[PDB]
């Protein structure tokens, strides 16, 4: 299953969430949504119908192989998690659930992440290690997409990275850490940290020196 | 074959896990795949040729005296006092019944399951394995909405309605 | 009312075993499948197996991720739900949930298969990290600003608290939240946004204090 992991909309929009997948022609698709630090709760069951106890404006439609969520004049109390789930019976019974969508309900300006990348020192080079620190703050909403890059290669294995936390000032922030050899960073001619955020692209570039 | 369209004489259209047929009101039996009309008592002279029950009619014996009995239709055979088609006389599903297979020019029997269940490919193709079969059918009347019940599809009342219509 | 209490997590060394336990109530148990499902640190939801009533003999089904490894048991007599984990990976630390499977109907199979009920979860950590102190690494510095900060690296367990010039520069201070490493072991950084011409002639230390393994680091950070 696939949904896009952030949506973003002010008080009083209708906000549509889309899974996609093709095991969504053969059975039917539910809806879960999650706040921070509590248990799931089903808000959508058979694509479109809603359970006892949902508000009306919680709602759904099926087209094909992509199901919408929809909820008609998002609330502040709407700001959560929200996982596409299904099933396949093609083998072994196998219940299929989605990356989940940080739905925020805008509350402040959208702010644009501050990137600030950093080489490893000339300390831990020393000590046969190499580490690239990628600090991400003052943004808003709080979701994020990083992405390394070796030398404009895409960077697969060796890349930590934290979730968004709460800031003073109700902006969020990241870390994003690149473990290397000290032969990779010595060899290459860059190395680049790309955050992309609400669709625009930050990019940080440090090289050997 | 019937489809979301067919209009169930007497009946009303049923859903399944891989066909659509129509069930028949209250102690009606069917004449065809979509007409349901009244069954006789007793296989009498005079109930010749009218439906005893679901695809059967009575028929004359020429015997020592003359005798009359339920016989199914051409195509179909007696199962536990039903008759079903004769590609399915040795056909089990469990969760389900044997259906012919309407995209094959040969007849053959195939598994159609219940609401929830889909064809086992390692049980036979039997109806043993779980699987949701979305519902296809158009239930365009007053507060009417597709609702799963005794293992099957239906135009059912919306939750909180009942039956002159449903309200 | 429908309750799910989860039971039996905790922190268990790479390659061993752990059972959890799930105590149902509000409801008839044997009528329902039971489920789990797991969620890391941080990340999505991911399906763990699923156990099923006695009208489907109790059968069994799971995930590719932890088939082989985990077993799904249940006690109808005792409204309990049971995971027994084997050979446990990093990758299966997580909060586990027990999640009870409605959408039945009267013939003890279901017509739809949906999570209704879930529980409050359960935290199983997976790692062979013990207390460790930190290795303190500086980070060395258009719009007239520039910005140098101290890597607290590799340390167990939280927390560390980290302090600039003994406390004395506080204005620009910013000390991210710490990554989990698949290792066990912690890591942050802590970065000051300063002038750039005051980088030749201002002191700047970091004071890292990490009381689990009492260790106090002080390092200076100078350009080049």
């Amino acid at each position: 299953l696939t949904q896009p992991p952030s949506v973003s909309f002010s008080p009083g929009q209708t906000a549509r969430i889309t899974c996609s997948g093709d095991a969504l022609s053969k059975q039917y698709t539910y809806w879960y949504q999650q706040k921070p630090g509590q248990a799931p709760v089903l808000v959508i069951y058979k694509d479109s119908e809603r359970p006892s106890g949902i508000p009306e404006r919680f709602s759904g439609s099926s087209s094909g192989t992509t199901v919408t969520l929809t909820i008609s004049g998002v609330q502040a109390e709407d700001e959560a998690d929200y996982y596409c789930q299904s099933a396949d019976s093609s083998g072994p019974y196998q219940v299929l659930f989605g990356g989940g969508t940080k739905l925020t309900v805008l509350g402040q300006p959208k702010a644009a992440p501050s990137v600030t990348l950093f080489p490893p020192s000339s300390e831990e080079l020393q000590a046969n290690k190499a580490t690239l620190v990628c600090l991400i703050s003052d943004f808003y909403p709080g979701a994020v997409t990083v992405a390394w890059k070796a030398d404009s290669s895409p960077v697969k294995a060796g890349v930590e990275t934290t979730t968004p936390s709460k800031q003073s000032n109700n902006k969020y922030a990241a870390s994003s850490y690149l473990s290397l050899t000290p032969e990779q960073w010595k060899s290459h001619r860059s190395y680049s940290c790309q955050v992309t955020h609400e669709g625009s692209t930050v990019e940080k570039t440090v090289a050997p020196t | 074959k019937v489809t979301v369209d067919t209009v169930c004489k007497r009946g009303f259209l049923i859903q399944m896990s891989g066909h659509l047929e129509c069930k028949c009101e209250n102690d009606l039996v069917l004449v065809n795949e979509e007409t349901c009309e009244e069954k006789v008592l007793k296989c009498d002279e005079k109930t010749v040729n009218k439906p005893c029950g679901d695809f059967s009619k009575c028929i004359k014996i020429d015997g020592n005296p003359v005798s009359y009995a339920c016989k199914c239709n051409l195509g179909y055979d007696m199962v536990n006092n039903v008759c079903i088609p004769n590609e399915c006389k040795q056909v089990t599903c469990g969760n389900g019944k044997c259906i012919l297979d309407t995209s094959n020019p040969v007849k053959t029997g195939v598994c159609s399951c219940n609401i929830g269940k889909v064809p086992n490919v390692q049980d036979q193709n039997k109806c043993s394995k779980d699987g949701e079969t979305k519902c296809s059918l158009k239930c365009l009347k007053e507060q009417e909405t597709c609702k799963a019940v005794d293992g099957i599809y239906k135009c059912d009342c919306k939750d909180g309605f009942i039956i002159s219509i449903c309200t | 009312e429908v309750h799910l209490v989860e039971s039996g997590g905790g922190l268990v060394q790479p390659g061993g075993s752990l059972r959890l336990s799930c105590a149902a109530s509000g409801f008839t148990f044997s009528d329902h499948y039971m489920d789990w499902v797991r969620q890391a640190p941080g990340k999505g939801l991911e399906w763990v197996g699923r156990i099923r009533n006695k009208a489907n003999s109790y059968t069994t089904d799971y995930a590719a991720s932890v088939k082989g490894r985990f077993t799904i048991l249940r006690d109808d007599s005792k409204n309990s739900l049971y995971l027994q984990m084997n050979s446990l990976k990093t990758e299966d630390a997580a909060v586990y949930y027990c999640v009870r499977v409605g959408g039945l109907g009267e013939r003890g199979d279901y017509y739809y298969y949906y999570m209704d009920v879930w529980g409050k979860g359960t935290t199983v950590t997976v790692s062979s990290a013990s207390t460790k102190g930190p290795s303190v690494f500086p980070l060395a510095p258009s719009g007239g600003t520039a910005a140098l900060g101290c890597l607290v690296k590799d340390y167990f367990p939280e927390p560390v608290t980290v302090s600039w010039n003994s406390g004395a520069l506080t204005s620009g201070v910013h000390t991210f939240p710490a990554v989990l490493q698949s290792s066990g072991l912690y890591s942050l950084s802590s970065v000051v946004t300063v002038p750039s011409s005051s980088l030749g002639t201002q002191t700047y230390i970091c004071n890292v204090n990490h009381k689990p393994s009492n260790t106090k680091v002080d390092k200076k950070v100078e350009p080049k």
